[PDB]
RNA sequence: UUGGCGGAAAGGCCUUGGGUGCUUGCUGGCGAAUUGCAAUGUCAUUUUGCGUGGGGAUAAAUCAUUUGUAUACGACUUAGA
RNA sequence: GCGUUGGAUUGUUCACCCACUAAUAGGGAACGUGAGCUGGGUUUAGACCGUCGUGAGACAGGUUAGUUUUACCCUACUGAU
RNA sequence: CUAUCUAGCGAAACCACAGCCAAGGGAACGGGCUUGGCAGAAUCAGCGGGGAAAGAAGACCCUGUUGAGCUUGACUCUAGU
RNA sequence: AGAACUGGUACGGACAAGGGGAAUCUGACUGUCUAAUUAAAACAUAGCAUUGCGAUGGUCAGAAAGUGAUGUUGACGCAAU
RNA sequence: GUGAACAGCCUCUAGUUGAUAGAAUAAUGUAGAUAAGGGAAGUCGGCAAAAUAGAUCCGUAACUUCGGGAUAAGGAUUGGC
RNA sequence: GCCCUGAAAAUGGAUGGCGCUCAAGCGUGUUACCUAUACUCUACCGUCAGGGUUGAUAUGAUGCCCUGACGAGUAGGCAGGCGUGGAGGUCAGUGACGAAGCCUAGACCGUAAGGUCGGGUCGAACGGCCUCUAGUGCAGAUCUUGGUGGUAGUAGCAAAUAUUCAAAUGAGAACUUUGAAGACUGAAGUGGGGAAAGGUUCCACGUCAACAGCAGUUGGACGUGGGUUAGUCGAUCCUAAGA
RNA sequence: AGAACUGGCGAUGCGGGAUGAACCGAACGUAGAGUUAAGGUGCCGGAAUACACGCUCAUCAGACACCACAAAAGGUGUUAG
RNA sequence: GUCGAAUUUGGGUAUAGGGGCGAAAGACUAAUCGAACCAUCUAGUAGCUGGUUCCUGCCGAAGUUUCCCUCAGGAUAGCAG
RNA sequence: AUAUUGGCGAGAGACCGAUAGCGAACAAGUACAGUGAUGGAAAGAUGAAAAGAACUUUGAAAAGAGAGUGAAAAAGUACGUGAAAUUGUUGAAAGGGAAGGGCAUUUGAUCAGA
């Protein structure tokens, strides 16, 4: 265990985590923030939708020159994506939460996504050749990512 | 160091920003000088730009070389429907300008004109306007108090038309709601004409007539993104530069230390709004009128609308004005037709134009036949029909 | 409550009639203390939330699809029970 | 306010001439402007000549050949959300 | 075919702190200081004015009691003869 | 090689494939070089001329040698210009 | 096969279908083209491009070291049957 | 005297700005007022100087105390101190009931170098004082090594004509396999063999964490194995320039 | 660009000269109170839109030394001799 | 440009650093050439550039004299502790 | 009797404590580079003991959630502690062309002493 920082009661919760993914960190944090304290019917709903490209993922951090389309208006954006390999590892991680709160015995509709926390994982190295006989880094930037989904009370 | 050899600049900068318009429907932002003596009359009018033909017509100009001579023309088809009066807005004067001071809408509003105050119409339980409505219940009390505030103030009154969109060839089914200036005299008879003319039309007709000069205002057509070379007409630099050629070279000394607005920049070029003055209007046809396209000297009884119908735009069958020249804005696109803002007396206005041919070629190819029947007379029978 | 006036940003001004309270215009009776020798010694207006009563109304926009009078992408301009 | 040119020779600035013109005014902006160009000249290395030097070599003397790199950042500007 | 938008992948140069101007004075050409002008989130495509932009402890010039390539009856020597 | 006929007078129908002329400077020519900014008029060249040398020799090597290159050579040669 | 041809172009045997893709079609680019009238006025300079081009027949100047120049220049013709 | 003409330069701009006209301008005179780290008085810190006080409990005579004046500072000198690794002594010092280290807009002491404590984490050593010793204190050196950013999900992954449909496999197929189609190399090949070089890349099976700058079930990848058979082909022998 | 005497800046903060190494004032331990220096007291901005006598009207007024410029020559402008 | 002979090229071989090789450019001699690469002398020397690590307290300068193959340095006297 | 950075065997240190000390505490003159002469690294630490996570569940799987071992999993072989740069989440606050600082106080939070 040893998550990040939660104020939710651990009774109610249900965790799920994915270590070393090689997928952008950027993109999933992105993906992350979208559906973080979303209920998690509705933000697995979103996710399909993303992949369908009905709905995007806005880019409020990593967003520098990506581009701009109408579905990011509904979050007040003009920056969104739909970073594909983001969604599926979330939605997998989701998948997860939920599988794990159904042993747990807690109510699945009840469920939001209380606490979802993407950070740097160590990078994956390779080369890149350059003009003049350079070499430079080619790296990833995978990504550890771990979320927890709560029963919503009072 | 001077510029070494004297050009004058490329471009006009009272025409900045070489923005899109904020509208596709260009404002009218100066109405004639109202002379209130006159009775009470529109300003303006809308129509929609069907497109483009050639007219012959005897030149009456004195001393000119083709003098009493035939000379070829183009000139401009704008379809102008009736427009529906729909209301009637008053503006009082403030030390801050023109402030509209209250509306008064007609009882009954199409759905032409209420599609207008719709992003999703077909989806929309269409209740706009039904609470105004109620303002009529039983004496149109309500409506009549506006009207009373509106003569009591509103130095200066506008009737909300809107177009027949439905009567054009159009696709959009959305029509065009504009504000007109009534000239005229007595701002409480102003009102009244506005009233009584509460959802009815007004044809073309008895706004414009023969050989009088009008201003265009329109959008003109969208280009998106373009380079300095077409959109400032700047020389273009020699085969041999590096990084391109479609530039200008110096965009500006070292100091400024600074990029100067007067610089051509490469962006949007069209999609602006013009208004273009002086176009004397060659034609004021009716479209229940057949031999539209026929003069007094041709006597062939045929419409405007060339043979196989105006390209991209359909077939003429209302009233249009056909104005000298070229306007800005392209077929299909709205535009607004307003009175001149001075008298002009220079013998190119005050001319009287008399039509001997209009063009009914098709437009959609070097059309040799004005109409069907002298197609037919020409190639004989064929093998279809004929 | 009667009526009128006020559009420059009127949102206020004037006025009619009655009801009811106070009146320090004048003359009385009772009360005040102990906040202790002062402590702003809390009296204004500014938004919001929520509850209780009463009145009132019963939409759109965006995405997706579509159009090309538009357009790098956004945006624009069209259509769709 | 408005315009102030087209050319022959010359890398040329300068000059000069032809010609048109209303006029062919003078200048600045890091002697504006090379991540705008070009590279004819000056001003690397090759080579030739003249003069000078014993020589290696010198020459505001002449001649010929001689790689013109990067913006995706910030601001400015142009357009667009 | 790019650029552009998307999915995936994903560097580098550069970086005191940073980034709107005018004038002043100042190491005599400010992004900061002084006085004014002003100044509203977050941004996209271009752009080549500026960042006295980047690239390299200037290669021209001078200094050094720092060299090296080359030349000569410079000084002092030397293989050979 | 020729003739007739034929066609929107097309026809080396795509492909493939010299622009030419009057001159000047310069190097005779073919050839060669600064790989990675100079292909040139620079270098070489045939031709011409000069020089040394008959071998216990000329020219040139080697620290030295009972050592070498020219030389498996001999002036129509070798060596140096 | 065409064609003088191991040229270019198409095909047989054999081999491959491997270069990150999808959608749009702005500017500016890279590569490839066209262009009315004029025809080097552009530019340091015809740079770049265009023009010419194969074959057959005719015709071919100055100059020349008599060998060339020379495809000189300049013309005509070309398919199919 | 004041004012005006004389009095023309380049981004828009400067009595500092606004603005000011019996001035808020100019000349002059009289007052009142504002405020420097200056002056006056006081307190406190330190320094320097001159003194008092071993007459005891009274252990701090380098102490305690009295008096007066003074305090800017680069280069630089000197002095008194803070901190680090190790050493002799001592506190019969701290400590698995938690040493050291680390984190801590929590507290306390010092002018400061720093010191001390609480909390969290942690796991095995460490500290005060008197002295001794030095490889003893970092912000820089285009410093060294390592690590990490903004740039930035950006530049870009655009030469070599070109891919498409279906099925199979598979969790997953633009990229694997089969079939169908469309194309290309067009015999000076994108064909079939070799020399040098490589060294197992050959082939089969399994197999996808990494590599194949997308992907991947595929591979010159990964794991395990199989495979190169000579009297006649070469080397071996000969000599070449030469060693 | 070079000397003389002194005072300064370098090495120096502080108040004033908007701004500034050097000018004016004043040199600096930590604070409190008072008074001042130079400079100021319409507003920015703390402090009299103070008092008093005059002068000046500028279609480029003028507005505090260093200091950020102006001359000869002129004017029934106006003032005083 | 050249393309049948001063042709192109494989392998073998020879020439090795003040040496080689050079149809000659100081060209080439393993991305190194106006003297290759490798190790050592070597932590070469530098009057020249850069950096030079804790606090507080007190005192506190010089750019001047003379001499120097001296003028970016030193000795000397002066200023300072 | 004198010398001895080589070899062999020993005993020591006011030496260094993994960027230090030999280049090399470790399969170090190794991996790797260069045609070659030569050049030449990086790299130590779970825990007392693997007791190295049986079993269940989700997932194609890697893994996750549990369960368990252990004194501790805030020791899970990517393992003692686990700083900073840099980063995610949460919480708080501020934000008209930088930010940061000094004096002074308001406000909010928080806290010592009596
Ligand atoms: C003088 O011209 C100096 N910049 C050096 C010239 S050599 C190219
Ligand atoms: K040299
Ligand atoms: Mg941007
Ligand atoms: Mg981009
Ligand atoms: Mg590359
Ligand atoms: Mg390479
Ligand atoms: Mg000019
Ligand atoms: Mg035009
Ligand atoms: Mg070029
Ligand atoms: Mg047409
Ligand atoms: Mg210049
Ligand atoms: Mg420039
Ligand atoms: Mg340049
Ligand atoms: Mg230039
Ligand atoms: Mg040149
Ligand atoms: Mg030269
Ligand atoms: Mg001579
Ligand atoms: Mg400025
Ligand atoms: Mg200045
Ligand atoms: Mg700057
Ligand atoms: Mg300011
Ligand atoms: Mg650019
Ligand atoms: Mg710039
Ligand atoms: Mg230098
Ligand atoms: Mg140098
Ligand atoms: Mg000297
Ligand atoms: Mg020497
Ligand atoms: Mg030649
Ligand atoms: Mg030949
Ligand atoms: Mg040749
Ligand atoms: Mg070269
Ligand atoms: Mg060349
Ligand atoms: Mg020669
Ligand atoms: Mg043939
Ligand atoms: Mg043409
Ligand atoms: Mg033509
Ligand atoms: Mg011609
Ligand atoms: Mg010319
Ligand atoms: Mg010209
Ligand atoms: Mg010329
Ligand atoms: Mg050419
Ligand atoms: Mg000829
Ligand atoms: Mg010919
Ligand atoms: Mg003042
Ligand atoms: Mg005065
Ligand atoms: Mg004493
Ligand atoms: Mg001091
Ligand atoms: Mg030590
Ligand atoms: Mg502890
Ligand atoms: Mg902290
Ligand atoms: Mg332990
Ligand atoms: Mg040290
Ligand atoms: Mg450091
Ligand atoms: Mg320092
Ligand atoms: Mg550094
Ligand atoms: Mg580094
Ligand atoms: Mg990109
Ligand atoms: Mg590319
Ligand atoms: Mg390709
Ligand atoms: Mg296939
Ligand atoms: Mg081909
Ligand atoms: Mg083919
Ligand atoms: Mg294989
Ligand atoms: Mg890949
Ligand atoms: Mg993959
Ligand atoms: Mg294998
Ligand atoms: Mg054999
Ligand atoms: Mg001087
Ligand atoms: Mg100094
Ligand atoms: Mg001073
Ligand atoms: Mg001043
Ligand atoms: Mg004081
Ligand atoms: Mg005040
Ligand atoms: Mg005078
Ligand atoms: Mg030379
Ligand atoms: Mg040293
Ligand atoms: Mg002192
Ligand atoms: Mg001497
Ligand atoms: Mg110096
Ligand atoms: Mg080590
Ligand atoms: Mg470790
Ligand atoms: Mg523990
Ligand atoms: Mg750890
Ligand atoms: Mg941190
Ligand atoms: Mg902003």
């Amino acid at each position: 265990a040893r998550y990040g920082a939660t104020s939710t009661n651990p009774a109610k919760s249900a965790s799920a985590r994915g270590s070393y993914l090689r997928v952008s960190f950027k993109n999933t944090r992105e993906t992350a923030q979208a559906i973080n304290g979303w209920e998690l019917t509705k933000a697995q709903k979103y996710l399909e939708q993303v992949l369908d490209h009905q709905r995007a993922i806005p880019f409020r951090r990593f967003n520098s020159s990506i581009g701009r389309t109408a579905q990011g208006k509904e979050f007040g954006v003009t920056k969104a994506r739909w970073p594909a390999k983001s969604v599926k590892f979330v939605q997998g991680l989701l998948q997860n939460a939920a599988a794990n709160a159904e042993a747990k015995g807690l109510d699945a509709t009840k469920l939001y996504v209380s606490h979802i926390q993407v950070n740097q994982a160590p990078k994956q190295r390779r080369r890149t050749y350059r003009a003049h006989g350079r070499i430079n880094k080619y790296e990833s930037s995978p990504s550890h990512i771990e979320l927890v989904v709560t029963e919503k009370e009072e | 160091s001077h510029r070494k050899y004297e050009a004058p600049r490329h471009g006009h900068l009272g025409f900045l920003p070489r923005k899109r318009a904020a509208s596709i429907r260009a404002r009218v932002k100066a109405f004639p000088k109202d002379d209130r003596s006159k009775p009470v009359a529109l300003t303006s009018f809308l129509g929609y730009k069907a497109g483009m033909t050639t007219i012959v017509r005897d030149l009456d100009r004195p001393g000119s070389k083709f003098h009493k001579r035939e000379v070829v023309e183009a000139v401009t088809v704008v379809d102008t429907p009736p427009v529906v009066v729909v209301g009637v807005v008053g503006y009082v004067e403030t030390p801050r300008g023109l402030r509209s001071l209250t509306t008064v809408w007609a009882e009954h509003l199409s759905d032409e004109v209420k599609r207008r105050f719709y992003k999703n119409w077909y989806k929309s339980k269409k209740k706009a306007f039904t609470k105004y409505s109620a303002k009529y219940a039983q004496d149109g009390a309500g409506i009549e108090r506006e009207l009373a505030r509106i003569k009591k103030y509103a130095s200066v009154v506008r009737v909300l038309v809107h177009t027949q969109i439905r009567k054009t060839p159009l696709a959009q089914k959305k029509a065009h709601l504009a504000e007109i200036q009534l000239n005229g005299g007595s701002i409480s008879e102003k009102v009244d004409w506005a009233r009584e003319h509460f959802e009815k039309t007004v044809a073309v007709d008895s706004v414009f007539e023969q050989n009088e000069m009008i201003d265009a205002i329109a959008v003109t057509k969208g280009h998106g993104f373009e380079g300095v070379t077409h959109r400032w007409g700047t020389k273009k630099l020699p085969r041999k530069t590096h990084r391109g050629l479609r530039k200008v070279a110096c965009i500006g000394a070292w100091h400024p230390a600074h990029v100067m607005w007067s610089v051509a920049r490469a962006g949007q070029r069209g999609y602006h709004s013009r208004t273009s003055i002086n176009h004397k209007i060659y034609r004021v046809g009716k479209g229940d009128d057949e031999a539209n396209g026929a003069t007094s000297f041709d006597r062939t009884k045929k419409t405007i609308t060339p043979m196989g119908g105006f390209v991209h735009y359909g077939e003429i069958k209302n009233d249009f004005i056909m104005v000298k020249g070229c306007i800005p804005g392209n077929r299909k696109r709205i535009v607004t037709l307003r009175k001149s803002l001075y008298t002009n007396t220079s013998r190119k206005a005050l001319e009287e134009v008399s039509l001997k041919w209009i063009d009914t070629a098709s437009k959609f190819g070097k059309g040799r036949f004005q109409t069907p029947a002298e197609k037919h007379a020409f190639m004989g029978t064929l093998k279809k029909d004929l």
